[PDB]
């Protein structure tokens, strides 16, 4: 499903974050 | 994975699991890109010098998975493979250059809180994210040590690698269709792939729109988390128009 | 060491 694809049921699709996503966005500068 | 953790429940819906049928194995990683398309590394396929040349009949996708071993009731679904296609210009002879296969499955997987497709990336998301110093994350049930084996999927976050770093770290041929992650030894953190973790994904997480994206396929590299050594992975993007291709030619 | 998996699936 091109649409929604890459959204997470358990975390982005609720507003949660994964314990080490925070990790990945501070390395995008 | 090596220096990794165990995976959160629902972390990677996209994870798939390539399972031999006879004897009963892991044999790879893959990744779910639509509800009847599945991608993965060729290697994992077609490996003349391991004599490995599955066909469809040998093998068995099993998503929405956390537990290794384990048969998880009423989570994972497990799918029968309709057809495999493996890049024409797979370079499994040298250096494993475009390291990527593509296999249709029977019937739509039903998607859940555990099964749930991962982004290809476009021209722009590529170009923003794939630079050196940026973290993806790569994610398999693969050998815990280059010399055991983890009760649960496991994920680790690495850097990108600068592409002279990439070359003078080894003697085989890199191609522009590879790219490479892992940390420095000076660095002080550890990770990488390991066998059994090829055909994984290596996912990145926009910041622009927050979505998962696949820009890479766990490929190769000389061991598993050695100083000085990195991991290599397919660019997914570089590929890209043969994917299209695929897809447009036997249907989604 | 692999759990079995239903027959509806090896068939
Ligand atoms: C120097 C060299 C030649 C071939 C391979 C290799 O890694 N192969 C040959 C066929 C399977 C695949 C593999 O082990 N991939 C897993 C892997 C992937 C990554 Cl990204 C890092 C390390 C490892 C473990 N070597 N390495
Ligand atoms: C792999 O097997 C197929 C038959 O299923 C055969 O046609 C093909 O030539 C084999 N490839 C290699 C490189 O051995
Ligand atoms: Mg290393």
């Amino acid at each position: 499903g091109e649409a929604d694809c890459g959204l997470r049921p358990l975390f982005e699709k609720k507003s949660l974050e994964d314990k080490t996503e925070r990790e990945l966005l501070e390395s995008y500068i | 994975i090596v220096e990794g953790s165990d995976a959160e429940i629902g972390m990677s819906p996209w994870q798939v699991m390539l399972f031999r049928k006879s004897p009963q194995e892991l044999l790879c990683g893959a990744s779910l890109i639509s509800d009847r398309w599945v991608l993965t590394a060729a290697h994992c396929l077609l490996y003349p010098p391991w004599d490995k040349n599955f066909t469809e009949n040998d093998l068995l996708v099993r998503i929405g998975k956390h537990s290794r071993t384990r048969y998880e009731r009423n989570i994972e679904k497990i799918s029968m493979l309709e057809k495999i296609y493996i890049h024409p210009r797979y370079n499994w002879r040298e250096n494993l250059d475009r390291d990527i296969a593509l296999m249709k499955l029977k019937k739509p997987v039903a998607f859940s809180d555990y099964i749930h497709p991962v982004c290809l990336p476009d021209r722009e998301t590529a170009a923003s994210l794939l630079q050196a110093g940026y973290k993806g994350r790569v994610t398999g049930w693969g050998n815990l040590k280059e010399t055991g084996q983890p009760s649960v999927l496991q994920v680790v976050n690495l850097p990108i690698v600068e592409r002279p770093v990439c070359k003078d770290s080894t003697r085989i041929r890199i191609t522009d269709n590879m790219f490479c992650a892992g940390y420095k030894p000076d660095e002080g953190k550890r990770g990488d792939a390991c066998e059994g973790d090829s055909g994984g994904p290596f996912v990145m997480k926009s910041p622009f729109n927050n979505r998962w994206y696949q820009m890479g396929i766990v490929s190769w590299g000389e061991g598993c988390d050695r100083d000085g050594k990195y991991g290599f992975y397919t660019h997914v993007f570089r590929l890209k128009k043969w994917i299209q291709k695929v897809i447009d030619q036997f249907g989604e | 060491d692999f759990e079995e998996i239903p027959e509806e699936y090896l068939q």
